[PDB]
């Protein structure tokens, strides 16, 4: 007798592919990743089965050359969480300012993993605020106010080379990510329509499909 | 099967005790006696009977958005523009009246966080979001647009994993849920923040013989429980 | 307990006994005014 | 709620008991044990049952007056000729069948010293009497003229004051309403003297869609209490 498979820690702690980052020779220099959950385009349904939810996530960063090949390059992987500035430019004070971590490892170092815990302000996430922002009252202007709890930010990650001088190896740095410790609440009826967006659950209503497969009748099979 | 005398502070209804009465999530409503991390008694109290929708034959449902259906309206309503921080629980108690000879099935569903949607197109263009008078309904409420998905991309068909109560004109004719604070925060705006959804829907539509009333009324009876407030505004 | 005349309308004489009814039908429907009254015996006079 | 069997001396009625049964004066009907200043036991003690009067959608009310309903039809009217003092109470059981698919309210009530009056007319003449066939209707009755005034001047918005119980074919059926004797003396004459007289009067009157039977019937059933007769006369 076991339903273990069937626990939120065993729905969920898996680590997943998120983030795609490609460090090309001939775009700017470095690139910073906005953290969500999302990415792996098949979490969101799997997530909003639920409503609120509370979780500590494991990150691991696989690093290499598009043609695979494992070079000596130094990375910096760098942590920003929110509020916080992010990285202006290749030099900006925001990879010294040393209050936002950094990660600096080798590619031949196996891969680089580092957790974050819950990092709400709220007792838990959200994904659905139905609602307006903080404090909603004055005009219009509208594009922002929907679906989304600017609560429920998770930071992001930024990456180097690093400097001064820009690289000579082409690269790709692979983010996975896996939660732990997760506990959900009021739980929501599964999605059936397909995405559009993100931070909002709207649909194509001029093609509404049945959420399954159809008989020719009832009677028949 | 028994006769009907419901009262509070000063409303009266007219109800029945006859099959399952009551539904909850498996908490009922409270105070709260914490850090953060008003108490109106006899007054707030009161059954706001909302107004009652009607229901054609070809109808596809209805949801209300509390706490806002009532903010803008009533004695309950001025308690919310005055103050800024809201806190409540509900009895909800949806009766829909007819005789033994109509019939279709109603679903009563309290969906927290009714984040909707609507269709886009319009022009050629692509993004588009539901305005002021569809995210805030009021009272009066809003008939939704594609009940199959609940203008969410929602299946009607899972929705019962919420609270909910069958209302099957040949058996029962009266629904009553009661509904606690579902919050991250303890406390949030009344104003920006509406929580849960109540929404109607029907299954198996209503039908009849012609030329018997083919409009059967819903009648949507309210109360707040455990109503709480704290820092308040000055007044216009 | 005694019956009070809220409907005022004497055409003629027949129609007299309508005064003890209210009317209750399905049209128009919703939210209108079905009938209203005074609450004091003494002004005249659905009371009288 | 209840089945029906219900039976005296040799008759026999169907009855209910299922909401308020009785009402009576504030007293029960009873002998006489004084200076003045017969008891027939098992014989007169039967319910008459009279002869049930129809009620169409256009019909004004009906009146009966004690005791010379019965005084010249049955086994008691044999008692009332041949003796010339009366006294007596009543069991009166009024009675109307109807779907519930139809409706109208009656109002059943006991008016004492039920003087009528005619109206004037006629010739152009001044004063005029209503006939004996009027004053004393019998069993089967008078449909009265102007209800209104109850023939005699008396709005019917006040006649409540007098035992009364109503009908109404949406809960009962049946009204059941006992009289004891109401007189200045404690016997007169059963032939001259009518006391007081039953009357039964619609409000809300009848209605139902039609092809449904325009006619309900109004079944009375009534039967005497504590009866007493003294000196008596010789027969034809």
């Amino acid at each position: 007798h076991s339903t273990a498979e069937t626990t939120l820690d065993s729905f969920f702690s898996r680590a997943g592919l998120v983030g795609e980052i490609d460090l090309p020779l001939e775009p700017n220099g470095y690139a910073n990743w906005d953290i969500d959950i999302t990415g792996y385009a098949q979490m969101r349904r799997k997530v909003e089965l639920f409503t609120y939810m509370r979780f500590d996530a494991e990150f691991t960063f696989v690093a290499c050359t598009p043609t695979g090949e494992v070079v000596p390059q130094l990375l910096q992987y760098m942590f920003v969480p929110p509020g916080a500035p992010k990285p202006d430019s290749r030099e900006s004070l925001a990879w010294q300012t040393a209050t936002n971590p950094s990660v600096f490892v080798k590619l031949s170092d196996p891969p680089a993993q580092v957790s974050v815990p819950f990092m709400s302000p709220a007792s838990a996430y959200q994904w659905f605020y139905d609602g307006y922002p903080t404090f909603g009252e004055h005009k219009q202007e509208k594009d922002l106010e929907y679906g989304a709890c600017p609560n429920n930010m998770m930071g992001t990650f930024s990456v180097r080379t690093v400097g001064t001088s820009k690289s000579k190896y082409p690269l790709v740095v692979r983010i996975y990510m896996r939660m732990k410790h997760v506990r959900a609440w009021i739980p929501r009826p599964m999605r059936n329509q397909n995405y559009l967006f993100k931070a909002n659950p709207n649909y194509a209503g001029n093609s509404i499909k049945p959420t399954g497969a159809s008989r020719t009748a009832i009677t028949t099979l | 099967d028994r006769v009907a005398q419901l009262t509070i502070g000063n409303s009266t209804i007219t109800t029945q005790e006859a099959a399952n009465i009551i539904v909850g999530y498996g908490e009922w409503p409270s105070y709260c006696s914490d850090s953060d991390a008003t108490r109106p008694d006899v007054s707030v109290n009161r059954f706001y009977t909302l107004d009652t929708k009607l229901w054609e034959k070809s109808s596809k449902g209805w949801y209300w958005k509390f706490p806002d259906v009532l903010t803008e309206t009533g004695v309950f309503g001025q308690n919310a523009q005055f103050h800024y921080l809201y806190r409540s629980g509900f009895c909800i108690h949806v009766q829909c009246n007819a005789s033994k000879f109509h019939q279709g099935a109603l679903l009563v569903a309290v969906l927290p966080e009714y984040v909707i949607g609507t269709v886009a197109g319009g022009t050629g263009t692509e993004d588009s979001h539901p305005p002021y008078k569809q995210t805030q309904p009021g009272a009066d409420g809003f008939e939704l647009q594609h009940p199959y998905v609940l203008d969410a991309g929602i299946p009607i068909s899972q929705l019962t994993v919420c609270p909910h109560q069958w209302i099957n004109l040949r058996t029962n004719n009266c629904a009553t849920i009661i509904v606690p604070y579902i919050n991250a925060l303890p406390f949030d705006s009344a104003l920006n923040h509406c929580n849960f959804g109540l929404l109607v829907v029907p299954i198996s539509p209503l039908d009849y013989d012609q030329g018997a009333t083919p409009v059967i009324p819903i009648t949507i009876t309210l109360a707040p429980m455990c109503s709480e407030f704290a820092g308040l505004r000055q007044a216009v | 307990e005694t019956i009070l005349e809220v409907n005022n309308v004497p055409t003629n004489a027949t129609s007299l006994m309508e005064r003890l009814r209210f009317p209750v039908s399905a049209q128009a429907g919703k939210g209108e005014l079905c009938a209203v009254f005074r609450a004091d015996p003494g002004r005249s006079g659905p009371w009288q």
